């Protein structure tokens, strides 16, 4: 029954292969092994279309559904991933580390990622939430030397392997609350009487799983990892582990807990109005690029939870269509980033400004994907927004959706601030790049993945709200087999 | 005969919570490290009586035999002579500590309590290292290969972020501005 | 209830073997009248590739056990355990952690 | 109100932080009486 | 100078309780991941008395 | 010896590594903290398989994969604690607070 397993066995081969040719050539393989994990994780992508069309069984003895939102969040992450490895392909070879070391951990992370939108069981739950969360402790601190991503890599470790153990506390008692039965479907016919046993279940489990989210009150690691972390890691954590912790709380709490449900749509609306301010507000006050899209990510979370608290056919359907134009901002946002980041030093606000007229494809990239992220029209994050609010004024929720326009316009102003210092600013008022910037090539090692992975999804920012309708059936498909 | 085997379970049960207070509220961090061991055996003492012979003998081999092992010899290397003796370095932050630790004790006592546990008297443990071996290959089977793929991750990340950067320590590959060797390239400055 | 058979003897013999050294040391308690370690990561990188490896054997122990019980079929599925964590132990020899 | 007192003919002399309340409460208080005005005079 | 002080200072007012808002929260994290921990485990208290009733 | 003196022991041991996390100012306590909080979920887990369901131990099973992760955490955590260390000289977690705001 192992064939339901295939996108991510895949990318279980070529995780292997791109770290032996790190042991057997030897840094020589450098040049290629980025290129094997692309076709690699393109050859996983291809396998989840024959996978489309079967009826949602349920193989390795119950513990692994092959559903159509199982499959969606597995090319979620998968395209996470492919978005990355075109990213750190010079990033982290510009820091001297091993290329192929890297992409090792960053596939342990998707794989593992990938496995958590199809688990049915506490344990595999756990064992792939496990190995995404190890493995992404790894890759904030790959640098190993900074004092910042050292510092990251503490601050998210002493959170991470803290949460997991509320996470478990919460999943044991899963175990216990039933008669047994591990898995989610088994613990559902067992309870139903919303004890308060299954309240401190419900509250332990969502201490992690809205932590891989970064709700507000257990957000408090993602301003300070975002820093200190790789970028393109920056860039990993904001649409594949947390998709990841979105795949797993509609397989979790909906498979779980059907009976309780008032409760933890009630929990998520405060971990909504929490992270919509907080995520908006805080981010007018930062300096760094990485920071303000590091409040961003937790802004864009709580929009993500205005279809999860609503809890209809078109709610559900309108996170998975918001979390599938967020890969198209964030990935070419970062990209911008990144691409910024590695002409010159020092990636913050207030040294991105008397651009447009020295790099005008990184501006033009950088505009209309943090302009997207505000919500503006005809880009895909204004149509992301507009089925937010049509499925949030569909059952109720009135105030909700006018907390996320209202925060949507505190959105606008801290995005357009650096659209501000990108375009606007005369050529006399540019602080870094004052005839300092590199004359743009696009021929060293892995600036053309770079700028393949900025052309691609930029044009997948401004047509996917124009062409969102082949969008919105592939994800409205991807919901009757949600409870 | 029966109450044998309960004045063993609360000298055990004692034993951890005494060793657990010792790796938390000692002032010497080696003496924290030889009582987490403490905490270990006796919490693989109470699996023998709750009829779970081989997790009491993997938490011997892992928790007691790798992991404090491991703890201890990531803690000789690391003494510096230096504590500073910093108690009161912003505010008396310890206190707030101490009232959420016996709120969540609070509140589990009385979730336990109030629970109604549906325990079945069936007989257990039918030669126990069989009925865990079947279920590392019918049940438990796609979390049996992925903590191959996790172990293997935690020796590829845990030796590169460990190991001594004795290859090519100044190294300055190349450069469209300046970057450090194995550094983020966004470098830090003061707005 | 306690089902498990054999273990009546096995309390006594944790205390008498306890009363070993703790009565021989009273025993003989009656009878009797620029200082650093260098920071070399061998230490804790001769125990990161222990952890990773006892681990390893704790999830060979119940396949072995029961080996002749489960067929071909989990024969194949233990093998790629332990052909994932042989390229762990290529990992170990190739990056120089266990060289001492 | 230094650039709204240019060189021509305005800059009155009352330009003071107390007459900018007491004519607000005059400004705003002729709209207002002339809204609950409306909703009673016209019908 | 109703116009710029009265009806103006509303709308400069909007955007002045809102930039020392978020210049409030930011003081919020202070590094400390101790401090971090702290507020997990509050929360967790906090809604398990908050969705019992 | 009863389930819920079993459960009592383990939530006890989970406040333990709680009051462990935050009050902690070495590093590695805090990780000896968090391995408290790994074993009270594997103590509330082997009580809650010895007493409910145990002719098909699933628990232990569960309490198993606890171990092996939790020995994989350590070892990925102890890592970090020698990464900061040859960087910041101490092992002091009032002193890595420079990403405060």
């Amino acid at each position: 029954n192992a064939g339901t397993i295939l996108p991510e066995t895949i990318l279980i081969v070529t995780l292997l292969v791109v770290l032996l040719a790190d042991l057997i050539q030897g840094r020589q393989a450098d040049r290629w092994t980025p290129y094997f994990a692309i076709v690699g994780l393109g050859g996983a992508i291809a396998t989840m279309i024959p996978l489309w069309t079967q009826p949602a069984t349920i193989s390795f003895f119950g513990s692994f559904i092959s559903d159509h939102l199982s499959l969606f969040f597995r090319g979620l992450i998968a395209l996470s991933a492919l978005g990355t490895i075109l990213m750190s392909i010079r990033y982290v070879e510009q820091t001297g580390s091993s290329l192929g070391e890297f992409m090792t951990i960053l596939l342990t992370a998707t794989v593992g990622g990938m496995f958590i939108a199809g688990a049915q069981e506490l344990v595999f739950i756990f064992v792939a939430l496990e190995t995404l969360s190890i493995a992404s402790y790894l890759l904030t601190g790959y640098t190993k030397r900074d004092s910042r991503s050292n510092e990251a890599a503490l601050k998210y470790l002493l959170i991470g392997a803290a949460s997991s153990a509320i996470f478990l506390y919460g999943s044991s008692l899963l175990y216990g609350l039933s008669g047994g039965h591990t898995q989610l479907p088994a613990i559902a016919q067992a309870l139903s009487s919303e004890s308060l046993g299954l309240v401190v279940a419900l509250v332990f489990v969502i201490a992690g799983i809205s932590f891989k989210i970064s709700a507000v009150p257990f957000h408090q690691w993602t301003p300070d990892v975002y820093e200190g972390a790789p970028t393109p890691v920056v860039a990993f954590l904001s649409v594949g582990s947390k998709a990841a912790g979105f795949a797993l709380a509609i397989r979790f709490l909906t498979l779980a807990f059907p009976s309780v449900t008032d409760q933890w749509q009630l929990i998520f609306t405060v971990l909504a109005i929490l992270s919509m301010i907080l995520g908006n507000v805080v981010a007018l006050a930062q300096t760094s690029m990485k920071r303000m899209l590091a409040y961003s990510s937790i802004g864009q979370a709580g929009f993500v939870m205005i279809g999860f608290v609503v809890g209809t056919e078109a709610g559900y359907a309108s996170m998975l269509f918001y979390l599938l134009v967020y890969l198209f901002m964030n990935l070419g946002a970062f990209t911008c980033v990144i691409l910024f980041s590695l002409r010159t030093g020092t990636d913050q606000i207030s040294e991105y400004a008397g651009l447009y007229q020295k790099d005008p494809l990184l501006t033009l990239g950088l505009s209309l994907c943090l302009l997207s992220l505000g919500g503006i029209p005809p880009l895909a994050g204004f149509f992301g927004k507009i089925y937010l609010f049509w499925a949030g004024w569909q059952a109720g929720a009135y105030g909700l959706v006018l907390l996320g326009l209202l925060t949507s316009v505190i959105s606008i102003y801290y995005y357009i601030r650096v659209v501000k210092m990108m375009v606007v600013k005369e050529p006399q008022e540019m602080s870094e790049a004052v005839r300092n910037y590199p004359e743009v090539s696009w021929s060293s090692f892995g600036l053309r993945p770079l700028q393949v992975g900025l052309v691609m999804t930029v044009i997948a920012t401004s047509l996917a709200g124009i062409l969102a309708n082949p969008l919105f059936n592939l994800v409205n498909t991807a919901v009757w087999d949600v409870p | 005969a029966t109450l044998t085997q309960t004045i063993t379970f609360f000298a055990l049960a004692a034993a951890v919570i005494i060793a657990a207070l010792g790796v938390v509220l000692l002032d010497n961090v080696v003496y924290s490290a030889f009582l987490l061991g403490g905490v270990f055996l006796s919490i693989a003492g109470l699996y023998i009586l709750m009829n779970a012979d081989f997790v009491s003998a993997a938490q011997i081999l892992i928790y007691v035999g790798a992991v404090n092992v491991l703890i201890l010899f990531a803690i000789m290397l690391v003494n510096k002579r230096e504590t500073y003796t910093p108690v009161p370095g912003r505010w008396l932050r310890q206190g707030g500590a101490a009232v959420v630790s016996l709120g969540v004790f609070a509140l589990l006592t009385k979730m336990i309590l109030q629970t109604p546990w549906q325990l079945s008297s069936v007989p257990p443990t039918p030669d126990s290292i069989t009925t865990i071996g079947q279920h590392f290959f019918s049940d438990f089977l796609l979390p049996f290969e992925l903590a191959s793929v996790l172990l293997l991750m935690a020796l590829i990340g845990a030796v590169v972020l460990a190991r001594r950067e004795l290859v090519l320590e100044p190294e300055p590959i190349l450069g469209e501005e300046v970057v450090p060797p194995l550094e983020l390239p966004e470098r830090p400055r003061e707005p | 209830v306690f089902v498990l058979s054999g273990y009546e003897y096995f309390l006594g013999f944790l205390i008498i073997c306890s009363l070993v050294p703790v009565l021989a040391l009273a025993a003989s308690a009656l009878l009797r009248p620029g200082a650093w370690i260098q920071f070399n990561v061998r230490y804790y990188m001769f125990a990161l590739v222990f952890v990773i490896f006892d681990v390893e054997t704790v999830f060979l122990y119940p396949w072995a056990v029961a080996f002749h019980q489960l067929g071909l079929l989990a024969f194949i599925e233990a093998l790629i355990f332990i052909a994932i964590l042989v390229v762990a132990l290529v990992y170990a020899w190739r990056k120089r952690a266990l060289e001492w | 109100a230094t650039d709204f007192n240019r060189g021509i003919m305005k800059f009155d002399g009352a330009d003071s932080p107390a007459m900018i309340a007491i004519s607000a409460v005059l400004i705003l208080g002729f709209i207002a009486g002339l809204i609950w005005w409306a909703l009673h005079t016209a019908y | 100078e109703v116009d710029y002080n009265v009806v103006d200072g509303v709308v400069n007012l909007t955007g002045f309780v809102t930039m020392v808002t978020g210049e409030g929260l930011k003081y919020l994290q202070n590094g400390r991941a101790q401090f971090y921990a702290l507020i997990v485990l509050l929360a967790v208290l906090g809604f398990v008395i908050f969705s019992v009733q | 010896m009863q389930l819920t003196y079993v459960l009592i022991l383990a939530a006890l041991l989970f406040c333990i590594g709680i009051y462990g996390l935050v009050t902690s100012r070495n590093a590695v306590r805090v990780l000896m903290s968090i391995e408290l909080l790994l074993n009270a979920v594997n103590l509330n887990l082997i009580g809650f398989a010895n007493y409910l369901d145990g002719q098909q131990i699933k628990g232990q099973v569960f309490a198993v994969f606890v171990i092996t992760v939790a020995a994989a955490e350590a070892a990925v955590g102890l890592a970090i604690i020698l990464a900061i260390y040859r960087n910041r000289d101490t092992v002091d977690m009032e002193k890595f607070n420079l990403l405060k705001w």
